[PDB]
RNA sequence: GCAGUCAAGCGUUCAUAGCGACAUUGCUUUUUGAUUCUUCGAUGUCGGCUCUUCCUAUCAUACCGAAGCAGAAUUCGGUAAGCGUUGGAUUGUUCACCCACUAAUAGGGAACGUGAGCUGGGUUUAGACCGUCGUGAGACAGGUUAGUUUUACCCUACUGAUGAAUGUUACCGCAAUAGUAAUUGAACUUAGUACGAGAGGAACAGUUCAUUCGGAUAAUUGGUUUUUGCGGCUGUCUGAUCA
RNA sequence: GUGAACAGCCUCUAGUUGAUAGAAUAAUGUAGAUAAGGGAAGUCGGCAAAAUAGAUCCGUAACUUCGGGAUAAGGAUUGGC
């Protein structure tokens, strides 16, 4: 959720905690992503804000090109790799995690994607959708 | 409601039943239980396993009937 | 003509909607003042239609086609495959597609009589795509983006570009293509033209968001 | 000191004592409030859980992103066999709450009835019922001098029925007696159709309906005894501590100088009595109909009962009520349906909508085929048979 | 630390929209002091984790009033604690400063709540090093490293369970009393409308979801798997095979 | 006997079959374990567990008292006929 994600999500399986690392989907020049937070969470003690598919977290870049460093930038989540229970009775999951740059507007850094996009996150973000591809 | 194939096995897949996986290339696999589910997960052979449906249409395994006109 | 609007608030209509000549597509999701403008000049000229494609409202990414054909994905009902052909006029034949190398929309970029396509396509899906669709395929790449369909919006009577495609790249598609290309931004500054905003040869809708000249510009590309 | 971070209390505190429950059947507390309006009918029912299976239905929700597109929901189907009608029982009002002053017994009752009053069924005589029952020799002025005086005093009347227990597939030869209010018209009314429903059924056509919202009184499955982590939901204490890493460090402050109601301690989980509101019913069957488990869209020939029936239950058949959603109460344990108490106004209930598959593979683990036709389809000819 | 009264003036013009000098009246026992009354045949001394309740000088949520409140945002106040007040880097840290989310990250008490609940990171025996002081043995809120923390088989309190006696026994109910639970946000429409020459810019009603909490289950997905249920493999022993 | 091995594991000679027992086998425990996704975000401090861990071939840096570091780091195979 968040401002600007138009229409709503459907909750689903929370594997993402804070402190997780996610490859990079985009053709940003980063490699990895560490999230540091998540949008629109809970407060109960001693819990880590998940993330999940579709979300949008901020998450610095630990491996990457130079000066995407050092700084704060939010992204949004494209894989999950942990089984979720969608509403038509499946129970699907992909190989690995992946996010995407994006400032908090909505749009993306970066310019294609590469490998698999959820669409779960391609409806709720439309422009992830926009520069999406495989659309799961 | 249409009918979905085990991609391990090949037996049919009734809704709210299996599992789903989808790998680096992009291409769609289901999974009716953990049973072939995790027998994918240790790079198996399917035309090796013998109650699989592969396996009996590779060797002709009880065509009986099936394999005349 | 140019008209501005926004599905609930995003400025993303071409995401939203699929415009043709014969026939336009719509999310089911969307409100009065979306449909008010599309039917206030489209009239009963051709169909308004309301699907999800793929259960979803991104439709006009996850469909492209011209007078000859519609390109729906594999997973898609066939209730909703269904509910498109008895909505849709006969003249449109409907074939569905395999193929998992992305979103149809965002991979063919055709109109009535070119087409492009994602570079990863291949020659099975070449062939079926050229039938259903009636139309010449050719290979190449907005600015080398792998993505088309979403970086190019296109009708019978000119194009959109990638705003910073090189010179020669641009000159080089108009001769095959046979219609000028003209590089530009959509929505306030967005470099998604393919997806921004989509033309027919009778009207192009856009965001509200974009300013004073990029309107007048697609007005004079577009033959409006 | 304060207590640093404030958490959200652990638990729930009007669900206390969490004890064994006095009876097997949680006793109906209350019942929907009536209408001299309307036609007689019941306001609660009885009936045995047998378990669960998965359905697929079309979603119809205006504004939903998953409008006319298909689901699948868990659905608890209850064994039902019919009710029958074996006394009623006038309740009057005192400044001091309902009373009941007066009861009324039928001509006939079957044996399982007369066996709840045994202890010891077989050492047991089968007297009882015996010396009321004669008082029907008479031209009746004994019985119906009764009915008289629940017509004139006793302004709430509850009927007194039980359930068919060798028609259940289910071995405890013992039926179950209980009461059950009406929300007829005119206690005169009230009573007169009880006297021509005794000795016969009372079927699931009357009493509930397809697409109506109903609650669902039952008993907690038992887990005996319980600490405080479980129990409760509270934090597992970290590993290094000694002694103990499953219970409560700080029962409570130095004062109070005694341990509070509201702290969490180990006892007795399960066996409670839970009402849980607003079930939704999807199916309303019959035993005499056959293929229960089609449906409009399957045009198939099976019943609900799935391959080898359901676990710990026998095979069902007769009536059933297939309700949307989990149940309280664990399976072969009886289960009261009753009305809902508030007319339900959501845009959630009222959907009438039909079903679209009902599961009926087996229950005893990976359940892959629905039918013996279709298993015995796909995988052909075995060693056995032919 | 907190709350008033008066009131010169600030506030463009105006003492109280919001502030407010010089003085002055009280409240608080979570600061720190002073006293030394209890306890030196001894009530285990800092902090952190866990947990319950209570109080409010309300941080957010509910309903309202006032503005130098045109909208938005904000600021001041009233009934109100019913509900919610977080995740991390540094430090033993109380404290403090930052990163980030969020409607908000309000203050506190209960023997500075809580060690026969936990830890022993610090201060606090004994070993040892460095700096200053001393001729010296040794001294320092100095700096640093290593440093066994025991018992409930009692009573009460609490959490669950049984039970004699009111002719016996069984079934179905009433009700005093006690407890009580729900909570907040986002997206669309309203709506580029109201409001202002402009930037901007909402709200009641409705729909779809979600945050925290609670009770129940187990079809479905996942976990456990002494059903060793089945298959495979290693070493050794039943002469070999089978087992 | 396997095995580098007086290592572990099973057996021949020899010697015991001994240290209270019976039934269900609740919490809480002591001792072994396993956990989907993330992973030290926990804690004063990854303390406890975990991973590599035998053998053969390739390959190995900073620095140095030139003797070491060094099985550094990092890769490829292992059964049976």
């Amino acid at each position: 959720s968040g401002n600007g994600a138009q229409g709503t999500k459907f909750r689903i399986s929370l594997g993402l905690p804070v402190g997780a690392i996610m490859n990079c989907a985009d053709n940003s020049g980063a490699r990895n992503l560490y999230i540091i937070a998540v949008k629109g969470s809970g407060s109960r003690l001693n819990r880590l804000p998940a993330a999940s598919l579709g979300d949008m977290v901020m998450a610095t870049v630990k491996k990457g090109k130079p000066e995407l460093r050092k700084k704060v930038m939010p992204a949004i989540v494209v894989r999950q790799a942990k089984s979720w229970r969608r509403r038509d009775g499946v129970f699907l999951y992909f190989e690995d995690n992946a996010g995407v740059i994006a400032n908090p507007k909505g749009e993306m850094k970066g310019s294609a994607i590469t490998g698999p996009v959820g669409k779960e996150c391609a409806d709720l973000w439309p422009r992830v959708a926009s520069n999406s591809g495989v659309v799961v | 409601m249409k009918v979905e194939i085990d991609s391990f096995s090949g037996a049919k897949i009734y809704p709210g039943r299996g599992t789903l996986f989808v790998r680096g290339d992009s291409k769609i696999f289901r999974f009716q239980n953990s049973k072939s589910a995790s027998l994918f997960k240790q790079r198996k052979n399917p035309r090796r396993i013998a109650w699989t449906v592969l396996f009996r249409k590779h060797h002709k395994k009880g065509i009986t009937e099936e394999v005349a006109k | 003509m140019a008209t501005r609007t926004q599905f609930e608030n995003s400025n993303e209509i071409g995401v939203f909607s699929k415009l043709t000549n014969t026939y336009c597509l719509v999310a089911v999701g969307g409100s009065e003042n979306f449909y008010s403008a599309f039917e206030a000049e489209l009239g009963d000229a051709i169909p308004i239609v309301h699907t999800t494609i793929a259960g979803t409202r991104i439709i006009g990414r996850m469909t492209a086609g011209n007078r000859r054909g519609l390109l729906v994905p594999t997973q898609t009902t066939d209730q909703e495959l269904q509910h498109l052909r008895n909505s849709l006029p006969d003249s449109v034949k409907i074939q569905r597609v395999e193929e998992r190398l992305s979103a149809l929309g965002n991979v063919i970029c055709c109109n009535d009589y070119v087409a492009l396509v994602h570079p990863d396509i291949d020659r099975e899906t070449e062939e079926l795509i050229s039938d259903v669709l009636g139309v010449e395929v050719f290979r190449q790449t907005i600015s080398g983006n792998i993505l088309v369909g979403s970086y190019c919006s296109l009708s019978n009577q000119g194009g959109l570009v990638h705003p910073q495609t090189s010179v020669q790249d641009q000159e080089e598609l108009s001769s095959l293509l046979q219609v000028p290309l003209v590089a530009g931004t959509v929505n306030r500054g967005s470099s998604v033209v393919g997806a921004g905003m989509v033309v027919n040869d009778y009207l192009a809708v856009t965001g509200l968001d974009t300013t004073a000249p990029e309107l007048s510009v697609i007005e004079s590309i577009f033959r409006l | 000191s304060h207590r640093k971070y404030e958490a959200p209390r652990h638990g729930h505190l009007g669900f206390l004592p969490r004890k064994r429950a006095a009876s097997i059947r949680a006793r109906v507390k209350a019942f929907p409030k009536d209408d001299r309006s309307k036609p007689v009918a019941l306001t609660s029912f009885l009936g045995y859980k047998a378990g669960m299976t998965t359905i697929v239905r079309d979603l119809d929700r205006p504004g939903s992103k998953f409008h006319k597109r298909e689901v699948v929901e868990a659905v608890t189907v209850v064994d039902t066999p019919p009710v029958v009608v074996v006394g009623v029982v006038g309740y009057v009002e005192t400044p001091r709450g309902l009373r009941s002053l007066t009861t009324v017994w039928a001509e006939h009752l079957s044996d399982e009835v007369k066996r709840r009053f045994y202890k010891n069924w077989y050492k047991s005589k089968k007297k009882a019922f015996t010396k009321y029952s004669a008082k029907y020799a008479q031209d009746g002025a004994g019985i119906e001098r009764e009915l008289a005086r629940i017509k004139k005093y006793a302004s709430v009347v509850r009927v007194l029925v039980h359930t068919q227990i060798r028609k259940t597939p289910l071995a405890q030869k013992k039926a179950h007696l209980a009461e059950i209010q009406l929300n007829g018209g005119s206690i005169s009314e009230k009573v007169d159709w009880a006297r021509e429903h005794f000795e016969k059924t009372v079927a699931v056509d009357s009493v509930f309906e397809q697409n109506e919202m109903i609650d669902a009184i039952a008993v907690t499955k038992g887990h005996g005894f319980e600490g405080v982590t479980h129990r409760w939901g509270t934090k597992k204490l970290p590993r290094k501590t000694h002694r103990g890493l499953r219970k409560v460090a700080c029962i409570g402050a130095w004062h109070p100088a005694h341990v509070m109601w509201s702290v969490a301690r180990a006892g007795q989980r399960g066996y409670h009595s839970r009402t849980s509101i607003n079930h939704k019913i999807y199916r309303v069957g019959k035993g005499d109909d056959e293929a229960n488990g089609a449906t409009s869209f399957d045009r198939t020939k099976k019943t609900i009962t799935p391959m080898g029936g359901f676990v710990h239950y026998g095979e069902i058949k007769n009536d059933f009520i297939m309700v949307k959603g989990c149940i309280p109460g664990n399976r072969k344990r009886i289960v009261t349906l009753r009305k809902s108490l508030y007319t339900n106004t959501s845009r959630k209930a009222l959907e009438e909508v039909s079903l679209k598959w009902i599961d009926t593979a087996s229950k005893f683990g990976k359940g892959r085929f629905q039918t013996p036709a279709e298993k015995h389809a796909f995988m052909g000819t075995l060693k056995k048979d032919l």
